[PDB]
RNA sequence: AAAAAUGUUC
RNA sequence: CCGAGGGUAGGGCCCGUGACUGGGGCGAAGUCGUAACAAGGUAGCUGUACCGGAAGGUGCGGCUGGAU
RNA sequence: UGGGAGAGGGUGGUGGAAUUCCCGGAGUAGCGGUGAAAUGCGCAGAUACCGGGAGGAACGCCGAUGGCGAAGGCAGCCACCUGGUCCACCCGUGACGCUGAGGCGCGAAAGCGUGGGGAGCAAACCGGAUUAGAUACCCGGGUAGUCCACGCCCUAAACG
RNA sequence: CGAUGUCGGCUCGUCGCAUCCUGGGGCUGAAGAAGGUCCCAAGGGUUGGGCUGUUCGCCCAUUAAAGCGGCACGCGAGCUG
RNA sequence: GAAUGCCGGCAUGAGUAACGAUAAAGAGGGUGAGAAUCCCUCUCGCCGUAAGCCCAAGGGUUCCUACGCAAUGGUCGUCAGCGUAGGGUUAGGCGGGACCUAAGGUGAAGCCGAAAGGCGUAGCCGAAGGGCAGCCGGUUAAUAUUCCGGCCCUUCCCGCAGGUGCGAUGGGGGGACGCUCUAGGCUAGGGGGACCGGAGCCAUGGACGAGCCCGGCCAGAAGCGCAGGGUGGGAGGUAGGCAAAUCCGCCUCCCAACAAGCUCUGCGUGGUGGGGAAGCCCGGGUGACAACCCCCCGAAGCCAGGGAGCCAAGAAAAGCCUCUAAGCACAACCUGCGGGAACCCGUACCGCAAACCGACACAGGUGGGCGGGUGCAAGAGCACUCAGGCGCGCGGGAGAACCCUCGCCAAGGAACUCUGCAAGUUGGCCCCGUAACUUCGGGAGAAGGGGUGCUCCCUGGGGUGAUGAGCCCCGGGGAGCCGCAGUGAACAGGCUCUGGCGACUGUUUACCAAAAACACAGCUCUCUGCGAACUCGUAAGAGGAGGUAUAGGGAGCGACGCUUGCCCGGUGCCGGAAGGUCAAGGGGAGGGGUGCAAGCCCCGAACCGAAGCCCCGGUGAACGGCGGCCGUAACUAUAACGGUCCUAAGGUAGCGAAAUUCCUUGUCGGGUAAGUUCCGACCUGCACGAAAAGCGUAACGACCGGAGCGCUGUCUCGGCGAGGGACCCGGUGAAAUUGAACUGGCCGUGAAGAUGCGGCCUACCCGUGGCAGGACGAAAAGACCCCGUGGAGCUUUACUGCAGCC
RNA sequence: GAGCUAGCCCUGGCCAGGGUGAAGCUGGGGUGAGACCCAGUGGAGGCCCGAACCGGUGGGGGAUGCAAACCCCUCGGAUGA
């Protein structure tokens, strides 16, 4: 429920701000946040390899689990939802019964103070950690690992999930957000619903220095630089592309496809993304 | 206004020292160098 | 289940 | 002190007028096509939407004030 | 008070048929389409047939000249929440009634915003015909939209 | 071409005369007035403004008149730019 | 003898410009060979959120004294940051090290690289971050939280006593955190006192006064008081914190719950030690047995790790506490007391500057803290002023032009000009008041207007305190006084209407462009399934991202509103197990060389054989492209209409003489006396047009236009006045430039613009202040142009390679 | 060679004073309940004015300079990209 502002500013009539709603404790837990080393796009050979990249506000790294299946059966409190500023989505912290405390990133749905559970036979319920194939055909999942016992990587920003369309041997069908069809191993887990924070993609940065708060750094077009800068550099006055309109290093960025095309995975893939 | 020279010993020290001289081969070669002319110092002088 | 428009004035 | 009024400044209503522009009305026998009235030759009409020299056409839904 | 009928409304779920796309088999020289054709599709293996899959939308028979709602309108099926309504008994209240400028709310379609979604259908648009022309009818495509959420719009042959 | 700074304005003038005005004439299709035209004449004079960078030009209001040229299209070791 | 030659020396310009902020000087006395310039005193002026003070960096003896004045000092010099000599920097507590980590750097393990080297987990290094013990006063010519006095404290070592399962680089807690706003209580700092102390003063008309002038404190251990920070207690279970754990984490239960308790800081008090002015006398002494008190103002600082709200979600590690492990429980640790022990480096002086960065004693640049008083709404603003520091290291005169900076101006009032350039105007506060339009915030300080000092009288509420006095803080009403003028000085918007462009705050060519350019939120296309795409690297390894399609890269467009048409023939890209072409390789018909030969060797056809290209489709918010000619209407005119040729398709909505219109100052309209500009229209648009976006858009702009008001020295049209220069004198004394010069005008001539030739004319010798027409004046071996088979940047369907990729 | 300059990383520091008055909260109104209206409180913002500070708009001076980019007047930002 993204929370729009008056036009006092010109920048306020525009920036919207995430509503907080879910979130239950504002400070991160101690034993669990480590400094986030700001990169500002350099390499360690200190050039810029990401470019428009830096002085970002100061943040904290929260370590998250994406490996459920390692306190399999051993249950959990939802003890808070917090914030994250290192992802998209919600943190939900975990107490287990253990008496360790994790953090994951909360599913939609979690509601702080409810038990969850990780293991093949956890209930099929919001924010339960199944392998793939112990979760029925139709379940909405999100935090799926790719690779088993490798870390969930798929769907974890918000309102993100992968869809179970069918099943065939060691694999499972999923339909990963981008719309992509592919075959995930069974044995790898995933957390059942969908990530929170829907509303996420519905924020209007605003103005200029929201995004230099993100670490973002202003982005200059092609089209503005020089022919010693890039391929639409130059011109006198204003000049169209001239050319397949390319990237700073040369290559064409209007429909060139660059996945690797002789890439392992491509015999796990059953369909290139939608739309 | 502001010009070029803003003298900081430490940055001296760490930038034309002695020690960053042997620490890579051109400083090695620049040492050599200033050696085989007969400078008087190799390196600048700064206080510490 | 229709091929095919139009028409000077009291 | 108030005070006719005069002055400076800023407003509101009304009227006349204005390059040009929009349609409207009318104008015995102009130009294009033939939309409607027979099932008017694709039933019509309708609110809406888009489009087209133009009547109009098409979509969506509605009405019978539609033939058989 | 005790009963009844019903696509009344909202939410969630779920069932089958059909169209489409994909995958497998099998299979050959056409298919599709019309007034007749052409465009289009098809030996790069289409159509037709079988199995699997994905998806969205609409609910055949029942079905009616029927039912419900104030109207717009509402049709598979299940449950939940809920409005209106009729009937019997003749129990209670004791005119508390009728209408209603404003106000408020509802309000088919189409349209608009932000998202989602997208099979079929389809303004716009393309192409094939027809034609003197054909910015149409008829044909092969096809984007909005049609669907969902929320919010606007507040129109009508919103008609008995 | 081991540099002669380019239009326009300003400032300062100075010269020419194919004279715009002023003085003097002849001819007139010169009645007067006022014109036309040619001749003599460079002494002095030849306005303020709107437009445009402008020169020029058009326009406004005047004027006796609102001359045309040369001076490195006079004049940036004078200014502007 | 020439090379804008090289080096040096010396000329010229020239006793010329200049002598470095216009804050400012004058006199007396001294010193001395010599004095505007040094010392002293008096007077005068200037800084005072500094031009004062204290830190840091940098500098490196410049510090202090004694003797000096050749050079340095833009003059002088007896002086000095200068020459010579001597002296001076004193720490367990300040700063840094023997502590900790941050980026980074480095790097046992490990990885990679022709060599050199590149990486890399831990670890180590790395500070202005964390951590940690000293405050006040006195003293020197020069150092002092450093010596001394007072009062305190830290760690290390040993011992004594008491208490305890002691013990760590291991576990855990803590350390430990943002931004804005902010409570209470303090302190720093300040103001006043009719109170306390003080040498005195009574002037020039008055005042012996509740007069004036001056000062009225500082540090402090325990205890205590005030204010705050931190913190639940117990029990039971336990599978987690990579061994263990009694700790912490998790569950239960009892008690406690604004508390209190325990603890830690701040502040006050505090034994005690200090300080202590004006004035007078010569840094000192007196004052002085100095007093040391009350009230108010009050921090941004302190309690602090306080509180609240927000989103962009805000280091680490040690110290410290706790838990247990080896071990050890004659130990060891904790607490208390005692004695001993406590190292290396810095410490002078400058430090917004004459000692640092600018070649200079250079009007520039340089981080942190303190920065007093009064008045002005507030403040670090502004004026004046304290403390303190200065008058800027050439002076004296004169009183021209001219220049700078400044003041004023009759009448006019933009007539100036490219343009109101510039300069006026406006100017703070309080009050009244305020339009189109709008995205409902705004526009808005719109516009405009009134008010403003002082005196007296009455009264309202606030803080403090006590509820009162006093002090202090917001006001309200009535009556008056004076001036040309009351924000009386200083600081402090001119305004309006209307286009263009860009939404907006921002960014930019350091040193000629701040813009309409870049950026920007937002929109679309596109790539990317994660060992991602992409980037840097030979690689390793990184960045991406400790991210995961609501994410990341690339590209265009550029808030927002309304929109974004038709062309897929070409080019790009995307799709397409067929077909065609296609390299190596396979294949090996068939030839060939050779040899007696077995054989060895070469050639070699069909045929199989990738991507790529061909080929078939898709695709525009991919590259891009979006016609011609002729005719036609009951007037002319013009064509809704037709004919035909070509196209891949022929430019749709909207806009249009435009940041675009050649013709052009188009035509018409508005504004003006007059309008090549401006604004509104028209549309035969040379040569708009829809994300190199089209058309609009409130708000915003040191952007660019047009107009008006206000006001002006911009101007008609200049005048006067000020100061700093220019001028004269004393001191010091440059520069570029310079073939040599005894260097005139005209008309000619001359390589075509002559001081230098001819002819004529003019002209005594030499300067000074002035002006610039000439010396084709100076400066820069023309930056335009061409030339060179010179160079470089950039482009591409030029050529040819290479990376990368297939 | 990044002691100038450009970006980023780490760790610190700075931003007088005044103006405007968003959400929220409270109370009242409002209604079936609501939206909402109002007042007070609140103290938001690449908000407003303006020093420090960072700039470098226009003009003037300077031009063998005080200065190889300075001086004066003016002017932009000044809780933020
Ligand atoms: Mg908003
Ligand atoms: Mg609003
Ligand atoms: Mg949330
Ligand atoms: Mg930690
Ligand atoms: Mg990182
Ligand atoms: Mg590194
Ligand atoms: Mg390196
Ligand atoms: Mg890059
Ligand atoms: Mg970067
Ligand atoms: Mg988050
Ligand atoms: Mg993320
Ligand atoms: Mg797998
Ligand atoms: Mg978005
Ligand atoms: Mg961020
Ligand atoms: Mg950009
Ligand atoms: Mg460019
Ligand atoms: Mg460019
Ligand atoms: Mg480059
Ligand atoms: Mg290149
Ligand atoms: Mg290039
Ligand atoms: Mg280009
Ligand atoms: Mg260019
Ligand atoms: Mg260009
Ligand atoms: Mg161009
Ligand atoms: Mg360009
Ligand atoms: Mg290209
Ligand atoms: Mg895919
Ligand atoms: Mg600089
Ligand atoms: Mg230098
Ligand atoms: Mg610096
Ligand atoms: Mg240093
Ligand atoms: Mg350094
Ligand atoms: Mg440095
Ligand atoms: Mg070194
Ligand atoms: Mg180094
Ligand atoms: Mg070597
Ligand atoms: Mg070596
Ligand atoms: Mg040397
Ligand atoms: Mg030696
Ligand atoms: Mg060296
Ligand atoms: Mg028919
Ligand atoms: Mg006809
Ligand atoms: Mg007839
Ligand atoms: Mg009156
Ligand atoms: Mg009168
Ligand atoms: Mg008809
Ligand atoms: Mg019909
Ligand atoms: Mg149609
Ligand atoms: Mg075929
Ligand atoms: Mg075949
Ligand atoms: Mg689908
Ligand atoms: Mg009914
Ligand atoms: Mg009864
Ligand atoms: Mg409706
Ligand atoms: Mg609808
Ligand atoms: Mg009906
Ligand atoms: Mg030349
Ligand atoms: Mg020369
Ligand atoms: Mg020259
Ligand atoms: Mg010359
Ligand atoms: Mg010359
Ligand atoms: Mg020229
Ligand atoms: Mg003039
Ligand atoms: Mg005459
Ligand atoms: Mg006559
Ligand atoms: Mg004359
Ligand atoms: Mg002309
Ligand atoms: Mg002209
Ligand atoms: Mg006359
Ligand atoms: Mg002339
Ligand atoms: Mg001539
Ligand atoms: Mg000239
Ligand atoms: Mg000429
Ligand atoms: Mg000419
Ligand atoms: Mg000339
Ligand atoms: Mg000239
Ligand atoms: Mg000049
Ligand atoms: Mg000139
Ligand atoms: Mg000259
Ligand atoms: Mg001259
Ligand atoms: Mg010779
Ligand atoms: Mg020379
Ligand atoms: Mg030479
Ligand atoms: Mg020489
Ligand atoms: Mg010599
Ligand atoms: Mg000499
Ligand atoms: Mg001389
Ligand atoms: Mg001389
Ligand atoms: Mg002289
Ligand atoms: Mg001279
Ligand atoms: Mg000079
Ligand atoms: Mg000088
Ligand atoms: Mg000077
Ligand atoms: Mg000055
Ligand atoms: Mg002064
Ligand atoms: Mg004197
Ligand atoms: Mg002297
Ligand atoms: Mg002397
Ligand atoms: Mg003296
Ligand atoms: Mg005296
Ligand atoms: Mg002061
Ligand atoms: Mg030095
Ligand atoms: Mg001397
Ligand atoms: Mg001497
Ligand atoms: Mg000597
Ligand atoms: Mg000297
Ligand atoms: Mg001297
Ligand atoms: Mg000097
Ligand atoms: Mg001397
Ligand atoms: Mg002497
Ligand atoms: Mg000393
Ligand atoms: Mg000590
Ligand atoms: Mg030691
Ligand atoms: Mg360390
Ligand atoms: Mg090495
Ligand atoms: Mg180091
Ligand atoms: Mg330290
Ligand atoms: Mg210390
Ligand atoms: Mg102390
Ligand atoms: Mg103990
Ligand atoms: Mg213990
Ligand atoms: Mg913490
Ligand atoms: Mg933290
Ligand atoms: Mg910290
Ligand atoms: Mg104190
Ligand atoms: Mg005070
Ligand atoms: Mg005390
Ligand atoms: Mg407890
Ligand atoms: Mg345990
Ligand atoms: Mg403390
Ligand atoms: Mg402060
Ligand atoms: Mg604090
Ligand atoms: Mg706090
Ligand atoms: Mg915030
Ligand atoms: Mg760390
Ligand atoms: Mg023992
Ligand atoms: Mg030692
Ligand atoms: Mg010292
Ligand atoms: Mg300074
Ligand atoms: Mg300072
Ligand atoms: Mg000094
Ligand atoms: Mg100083
Ligand atoms: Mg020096
Ligand atoms: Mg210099
Ligand atoms: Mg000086
Ligand atoms: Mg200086
Ligand atoms: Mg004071
Ligand atoms: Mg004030
Ligand atoms: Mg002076
Ligand atoms: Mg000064
Ligand atoms: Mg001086
Ligand atoms: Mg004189
Ligand atoms: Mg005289
Ligand atoms: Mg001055
Ligand atoms: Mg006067
Ligand atoms: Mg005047
Ligand atoms: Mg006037
Ligand atoms: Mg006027
Ligand atoms: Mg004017
Ligand atoms: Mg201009
Ligand atoms: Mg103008
Ligand atoms: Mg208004
Ligand atoms: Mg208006
Ligand atoms: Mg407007
Ligand atoms: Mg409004
Ligand atoms: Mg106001
Ligand atoms: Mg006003
Ligand atoms: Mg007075
Ligand atoms: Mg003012
Ligand atoms: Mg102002
Ligand atoms: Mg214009
Ligand atoms: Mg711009
Ligand atoms: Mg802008
Ligand atoms: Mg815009
Ligand atoms: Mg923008
Ligand atoms: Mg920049
Ligand atoms: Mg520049
Ligand atoms: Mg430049
Ligand atoms: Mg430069
Ligand atoms: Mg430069
Ligand atoms: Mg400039
Ligand atoms: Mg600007
Ligand atoms: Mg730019
Ligand atoms: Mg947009
Ligand atoms: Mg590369
Ligand atoms: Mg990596
Ligand atoms: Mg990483
Ligand atoms: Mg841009
Ligand atoms: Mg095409
Ligand atoms: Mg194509
Ligand atoms: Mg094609
Ligand atoms: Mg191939
Ligand atoms: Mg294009
Ligand atoms: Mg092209
Ligand atoms: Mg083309
Ligand atoms: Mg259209
Ligand atoms: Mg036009
Ligand atoms: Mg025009
Ligand atoms: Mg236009
Ligand atoms: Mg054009
Ligand atoms: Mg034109
Ligand atoms: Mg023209
Ligand atoms: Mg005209
Ligand atoms: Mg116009
Ligand atoms: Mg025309
Ligand atoms: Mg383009
Ligand atoms: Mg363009
Ligand atoms: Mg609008
Ligand atoms: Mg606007
Ligand atoms: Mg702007
Ligand atoms: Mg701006
Ligand atoms: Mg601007
Ligand atoms: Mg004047
Ligand atoms: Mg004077
Ligand atoms: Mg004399
Ligand atoms: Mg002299
Ligand atoms: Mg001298
Ligand atoms: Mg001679
Ligand atoms: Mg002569
Ligand atoms: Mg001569
Ligand atoms: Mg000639
Ligand atoms: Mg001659
Ligand atoms: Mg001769
Ligand atoms: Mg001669
Ligand atoms: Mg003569
Ligand atoms: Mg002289
Ligand atoms: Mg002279
Ligand atoms: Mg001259
Ligand atoms: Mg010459
Ligand atoms: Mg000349
Ligand atoms: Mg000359
Ligand atoms: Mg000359
Ligand atoms: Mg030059
Ligand atoms: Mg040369
Ligand atoms: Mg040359
Ligand atoms: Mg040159
Ligand atoms: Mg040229
Ligand atoms: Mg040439
Ligand atoms: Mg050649
Ligand atoms: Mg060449
Ligand atoms: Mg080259
Ligand atoms: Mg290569
Ligand atoms: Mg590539
Ligand atoms: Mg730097
Ligand atoms: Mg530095
Ligand atoms: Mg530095
Ligand atoms: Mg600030
Ligand atoms: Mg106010
Ligand atoms: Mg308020
Ligand atoms: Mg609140
Ligand atoms: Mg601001
Ligand atoms: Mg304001
Ligand atoms: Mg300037
Ligand atoms: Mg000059
Ligand atoms: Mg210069
Ligand atoms: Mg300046
Ligand atoms: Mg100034
Ligand atoms: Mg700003
Ligand atoms: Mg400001
Ligand atoms: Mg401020």
């Amino acid at each position: 429920a993204v929370k729009k502002f008056k036009p006092y500013t010109p920048s306020r009539r525009f920036m919207t701000v995430a509503d907080f709603s879910e979130i239950t404790k504002t400070e991160p837990e101690k034993s669990l946040v480590k400094p986030l080393k700001k990169t500002g796009g350099r390499n360690n050979q200190g050039r810029i390899t990401v470019r428009f990249r830096g002085g970002g506000h100061k943040r904290l790294y929260r370590i998250i689990d994406f490996k459920r299946w390692d306190k399999v059966g051993i249950p959990a409190k939802v003890a808070a939802i917090e914030y994250d500023p290192n992802r998209s989505a919600r943190i939900a912290l975990l107490h287990y019964v253990d008496g360790e405390k994790r953090y994951i990133i909360a599913p939609d749905g979690l509601q702080v103070g409810q038990q969850v559970v990780a293991g093949p036979d956890a209930p099929i319920q919001v924010g339960n950690a199944l392998p793939l194939r112990f979760i029925p055909v139709g379940t909405v999942v999100h935090a799926v690992e790719l690779e088993p016992k490798k870390g969930a990587k798929l769907a974890r920003a918000a309102g993100t999930s992968a869809q179970i369309q069918g099943r065939e041997g060691d694999y499972v069908i999923l339909r990963l957000p981008s719309g992509e069809l592919r075959k995930v191993h069974g044995e790898c887990y995933a957390t059942v619903g969908a990530v929170g924070n829907a509303d996420h993609k519905n924020i209007v940065l605003g103005k200029a220095g929201r995004s230099r708060w993100l670490g973002r750094r202003p982005h200059v077009r092609g089209a503005a630089m020089n022919p010693v800068d890039h391929p639409h550099g130059g011109g006198e006055g204003r000049a169209p592309r001239g050319r397949p309109p390319a990237s700073p290093w040369g290559w064409q960025t209007k429909g060139l496809k660059t996945r690797k095309r002789r890439k392992p995975s491509s015999r796990f893939i059953i369909a290139r993304r939608k739309k | 206004m502001k010009r070029t020279w803003q003298p900081n010993r430490r940055k001296r020290a760490k930038t034309h020292g002695f020690r960053a001289r042997m620490r890579t081969p051109g400083g090695r070669k620049v040492l050599k160098r200033r050696r085989q002319k007969g400078r008087w110092r190799l390196t600048p002088a700064v206080r510490k």
